[PDB]
């Protein structure tokens, strides 16, 4: 639910504390009190059932945008373009090699937020940042 | 007449002129002969539509430039009134001449009222219509009929009849108004709209409303097909800066981002669907794209984009698209975090007012989205609708709605304001936010038309003070005058009523709207006015909320009941439907003799265009001086913007646009010098404000009557109504009044 | 019903009723007695 | 009462229908009120008469209403001058004495 | 004319033709609605521009609304007000 924290169970409307705390391993609907309650002992895997990915206390986040989607796809834009940040003058003027580096960048974040490509990308990312 | 001004010969298609019209004319063949911009203030009632028709067509018919005639107008109606009096001074040019010489003249308005397809006929949506004829009339309807003969869609054959005709075959020469042109296209099965908007280049002289000359999402074709130096008229134009801020403005509701989000997320599942069937047709747009053609080298010329260019031809950008929203799908997501970014600015508890450049920094840090991008938003979502082919377009106005917005405040940081409101209404209980993107400067959206023509001949019978307009919009007068018409005897008599007719003073601010003395003066007011009244009356209000609440008291009680004793009571509707039902309805009470009052917005739809000549006047009850809604953000951010700007006071402005549109209000009574009527003003802060009137309004009013009660203004009334109830002499008016032609030749000598 | 809003509840009810609440003179007309009327109210 | 001009235009179309066609038909109204009430449509009723000959005199008392004007002009070929409005006591006598001359 | 409120009675026989009250007001727009002249057409005078998107008009130039958003009744008294001067004009216009 939207307004809902399903692993607690504790509705907005007789307890107002609940937050939109989410992760960007995995985005989840789930309250302050319960990543204060598993997650404050260690890194434990995410509550949700089906989902058992490892995740961590301090990386947990509010989420700024209504879509799970929109925001995941905003994080990984991010997570790129703080090592991927050419501009026109890194390219001299080059108005056609800039649109062909936002073309690139532009595909390597729809790769990362489908995961067609997420190793190839991966290592691709890695060796450009290394640099 | 016949008659000649320097050099120009004139056909006024009456066989007396009015002394006002001859200066009229002589100060706009002086402002012709200059070449520059002009503001000219005739009386209302005094023919200034004839007057302008005459002199236009005889300068372009003798002088052998031909320059074309742009007469913009401000509604469809008085368009139509213009058409009406260019068809009957070019059938007196004609019988004058004994020729019909090589003459065009069309009237370009919308589908809506153009469209003579039985089926698209009963839509009541202006949109709707055009996205239906656009379906049918794309083309791609056609190249579809004409490969699969067997296809489903049909084809418009009003459209399809102009294919077998030539541009100058699609009617016969003259002047074609609206009733006309329909009634020639219903007979010859033809589609007027079409024919009006591919003779735009052909025809003399072109009367259309402002917004196809100021709004950029119409005015951007035709204003390519019009001369550059084309003689440019705007008739009325005292309200036009209200149409220059609503064509660069916009108000963004969350109901609109709702139908966003829901409209991305279904052209994910086109663009989906498309890439699954035919990738060929996005991989033909995409190298396009990267080949830097734009939206009008890839869209033909008898198609039109999805989303019309809301921003000026001269601030769209020429360089190719940036890249990010090249490729479909990364548009795709690019819109919709956009969206995204708009909802989560929605929600919020307070107002902000910030700057295009503040807003777009922020969606920068936010969301990582820049200028260069969004400033494409428009033309990219109009090529991807496009090349997606799309039968049903109803899931993608509200994205119309985000890429207007978006190429709206990106392309224009200076002169703008984004106004973020919690609540749109104060009187909902659940909040319901509205984010607002409104225009602060005028001047912006007229900037390029007085850039385009050297001369373009502002007029209005109402406009007041002239010097205001040259401060709001940024252009040079070589002239500016008012005139004040010659009478034989007052044929108008204004009076300010600043109290009742106990002396209690009356005024019409809204928050003592509920005030039942004042109500009950105004109550009693106009029932002696319906019982002193002859033929009709009708009656401004400042808001159409302040005549909900009055007329639902005054049926409360008891005056609308006195009322219908003498006259019918006929209320401007919100729909615009049930308002011309009950404006004929009035009309025909008023030729009847039953008698009728109508009540009205002074800032509505009945204001403006409708006349009410001779029997349809009688009385102006003006109830107030219509104030605008002063705590509105909107109004006060602009009134900021022009104190900043250009050094115009708020309370001066505020007044100012109040007393323009009372006197809009004012000029409607009057049609020729035998017209009389009177008009009342039911306010205590009219009486101030009586320099504020035009001229000829002002020479009008005695200074005795500035505050008068309701008694003596009843009496006075009476008096005037058997005053020019008399025959006027002859002899008192034969060449003070109206001019014969001998007249006419007198004064020209004496002139000189 | 005063302490909900201690708690961000919206309660539904109104405090309760305990926490805050609130000659006949001699005649001279005696030729008229029953003939004139009271008139306690205009 | 409400005073109704088209009953009035009836009444005086169905007494002035036996009238000769040498006999001019005339129509004297000393019309008070600016407002008047019609069971029907009463362009209908200033078409008969103009087509039954009938000429249309009203004298107005308190101003000048259109369809008393648009009656006189159409019954008295377009004519304008037989709406007559007065404008004090000498004037609605000259009025008056006005009306006996012929047309 | 006069505004309806719920606190009042009414007649519980009379009311029940309240509602095909409302349908003969539905149908009497029906012969009233034709289209007008081009001079008077207000209509087609908002349809003039089909795409303009300006600013909303504020709640003065609106009709008036309740708490809940939802219309006061005080417009249905002006199209009432309306729909009977037109009855009483389209009453003139028959063979009488
Ligand atoms: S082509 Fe003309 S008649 Fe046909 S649908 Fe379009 S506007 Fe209507
Ligand atoms: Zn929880
Ligand atoms: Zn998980
Ligand atoms: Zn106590």
């Amino acid at each position: 639910n939207k307004d809902m924290c399903p692993i607690c169970k504790t509705d907005r409307y007789l307890s107002p504390d609940v937050k939109f705390l989410v992760n960007p391993e995995c985005y989840h609907r789930i309250c302050e009190s319960c990543v204060d309650r598993i997650f404050s002992l260690g890194p434990a895997q995410c509550p949700y059932k089906g989902c058992d990915k490892i995740l961590r206390k301090n990386k947990f986040k509010t989420q700024i945008f209504d879509d799970v989607e929109v925001e995941k796809e905003v994080d990984i834009r991010k997570r790129v373009f703080n090592v991927f940040n050419k501009t026109i003058d890194d390219f001299n003027g080059d108005l056609v090699e800039y649109n062909k580096y936002l073309e690139e960048v532009e595909d390597i974040i729809y790769k990362l937020d489908h995961g067609i490509d997420v190793a190839k990308t991966e290592e691709k990312l890695r060796t450009y940042e290394e640099l | 007449m016949k008659f000649y001004i320097d050099d120009l010969p004139v056909l006024f298609p009456y066989p007396k002129i009015y002394p006002e019209q001859y200066n009229y004319m002589c100060d706009i063949k002086k402002t012709l002969d200059v070449g520059g911009n002009s503001i000219l203030e005739m009386p209302s009632g005094t023919g200034k539509t004839v007057s302008l028709l005459s002199l236009t067509i005889a300068y372009q018919m003798h002088y052998p430039e031909h320059r074309k005639i742009i007469y913009c107008s401000r509604t469809m109606s008085e368009i139509e009134k213009a058409l009406v009096e260019l068809e009957n001074l070019m059938d007196y040019r004609t019988k004058e001449l004994g020729y019909q010489e090589d003459f065009r003249g069309l009237g370009l308005t919308s589908r809506k009222n153009l469209c003579l397809h039985p089926e698209v006929s009963k839509e009541r949506k202006g949109t709707v219509v055009d996205e239906k004829c656009r379906r049918m009339t794309n083309g791609q309807a056609k190249r579809k009929l004409e490969e699969d003969p067997e296809a489903n869609v049909e084809l418009c054959e009003y459209h399809e009849n102009l294919y077998n005709i030539e541009v100058e075959d699609y009617l016969p020469k003259g002047v074609f108004s609206f009733e006309k042109l329909l009634k020639y296209c219903e007979e010859k099965t033809l589609c007027p709209y079409f024919i009006v908007r591919r003779m735009i280049s052909l025809c003399n002289i072109i009367i259309y409303s402002y917004h196809y000359l100021l709004d950029p999402k119409i005015a951007e074709r035709v204003s390519n097909e019009v001369s550059k130096d084309s003689i440019v008229i705007f008739d009325e134009a005292h309200n036009i800066d209200n149409v220059c801020i609503e064509s660069l403005s916009l108000d963004l509701t969350t109901d609109a981002l709702r139908r966003a989000t829901r409209g991305a997320n279904a052209l994910d599942e086109r663009i989906s669907e498309v890439r699954k069937v035919d990738s060929q047709k996005l991989q033909d747009e995409y190298e396009k794209l990267v080949q830097g053609l734009h939206s009008a080298d890839i869209l033909t010329d008898q198609e039109e984009p999805f989303v019309e260019t809301p921003v000026l031809p001269q601030d769209l950008l020429t360089e190719a698209i940036p890249g990010n929203i090249r490729r479909a799908e990364h548009f795709v997501s690019f819109l919709k975090r956009l969206i995204e970014y708009l909802k989560t600015r929605m929600k919020v508890l307070h107002v902000i007012s910030e700057t295009p450049k503040s807003f777009l920094q922020h969606l920068k840090q936010l969301t990582f989205i820049e200028r260069k991008p969004l400033r494409f938003c428009s033309e990219r979502l109009s090529l991807l609708v496009r090349t997606l082919e799309v039968t049903e377009v109803e899931d993608f106005t509200a994205l119309k709605d985000i890429a207007t917005f978006a190429t709206l405040i990106s392309t224009y940081e200076e002169g703008f304001l984004l106004i973020i409101e919690p609540y749109e209404i104060e009187n909902a209980a659940v909040p319901n936010p509205i984010m607002r993107f409104t225009c602060l400067d005028a001047s912006i959206a007229i900037k390029p038309v007085f850039e385009r023509f050297s001369s373009v001949i502002i007029t209005s019978g109402t406009i007041s003070p002239l010097d205001m307009y040259p401060r709001m919009l940024n252009f040079k007068t070589v002239l500016q005058k008012s005139y004040a018409m010659t009478l034989a005897k007052k044929s108008f008599l204004p009076m300010i009523i600043t109290k009742g007719s106990d002396q209690v003073a009356i005024s019409s601010r809204f928050e003592i709207r509920n005030d039942p003395s004042i109500v009950r003066n105004y109550g009693s007011m106009l029932v002696e006015f319906a019982k002193i009244t002859p033929d009709g009356m009708v009656v401004f209000f400042p808001s159409y909320l302040y005549m909900e609440s009055i007329v639902s008291m005054w049926q409360t009680m008891g005056i609308l009941d006195e009322v219908w004793k003498h006259k019918l009571i006929l209320v401007e509707t919100p729909d615009a439907q049930e308002t011309s039902l009950a404006l004929e309805t009035y009309r025909k009470a008023c030729s009847n003799g039953r008698g009728a009052i109508l009540l009205s917005v002074a800032r509505g739809k009945v204001s403006e265009g409708i006349d009410f000549d001779h029997q349809y006047g009688r009385t102006v009850l003006m109830i107030g001086i219509p104030f605008q809604y002063t705590e509105s953000r909107i109004l006060k951010a602009r009134l900021e913007f022009m104190r900043e700007n250009y050094r115009i006071r708020e309370n001066d402005f505020l007044s100012f646009d109040a007393m323009r549109h009372a006197a809009q209000c004012l000029g409607r009574v009057l049609r020729g010098k035998d017209d009389y009527g009177v008009m009342v003003l039911a306010d205590r802060r009219f009486s101030r404000k009586r320099s504020q009137l035009p001229k000829w309004i002002a020479q009008g009013l005695s200074d005795a009557d500035l505050n008068l009660s309701t008694d003596m203004a009843i009496s006075n009334t009476k008096q005037f109504l058997r005053t020019m109830a008399q025959p006027t002499d002859p002899k008192d008016q034969e060449g003070v009044s109206v001019w014969s032609y001998e007249d006419l030749i007198k004064h020209q000598n004496s002139r000189k | 019903p005063r302490k909900l809003q201690d708690l961000g509840l919206k309660p539904a009810s109104v405090d309760p009723a305990t926490i805050k609440r609130q000659r006949k003179g001699k005649i001279t007309n005696t030729h008229m007695t029953g003939i004139l009327k009271d008139y306690s109210h205009r | 009462g409400n005073p109704s001009l088209q009953n009035a235009l009836e009444m005086a179309r169905g007494l002035l229908l036996p009238v000769p066609a040498h006999c001019t038909r005339e129509v004297l109204i000393v019309f008070g009120s600016l407002s008047t009430t019609d069971p029907g449509d009463i362009h209908q009723t200033i078409d008969s008469l103009v087509s039954e000959k009938i000429r249309v005199k009203v004298l107005g008392l308190s101003a000048q209403v259109a369809i008393c004007k648009e009656l006189c002009k159409a019954t008295n070929y377009g004519d304008e001058s037989f709406y007559k409005i007065l404008l004090d006591e000498t004037h609605l006598k000259e009025l008056f004495n006005e009306a006996v001359t012929p047309l | 004319g006069e505004k309806i409120m719920q606190n009042d009675r009414g007649d519980v026989i009379i009311d029940r033709y309240l509602t095909l009250d409302q349908e003969f007001d539905r149908k009497d727009d029906d012969m009233l609605l034709h289209p007008v002249k081009k001079i008077i057409d207000l209509d087609g005078n908002i349809q003039d521009d089909p795409v303009v998107r300006g600013n909303r008009p504020d709640f003065t130039m609106q009709p008036g609304v309740d708490i809940n958003g939802n219309s006061d009744g005080t417009v249905d008294i002006l199209k009432g007000m309306n729909r009977l001067s037109e009855k009483m004009i389209m009453a003139l216009k028959n063979e009488y």
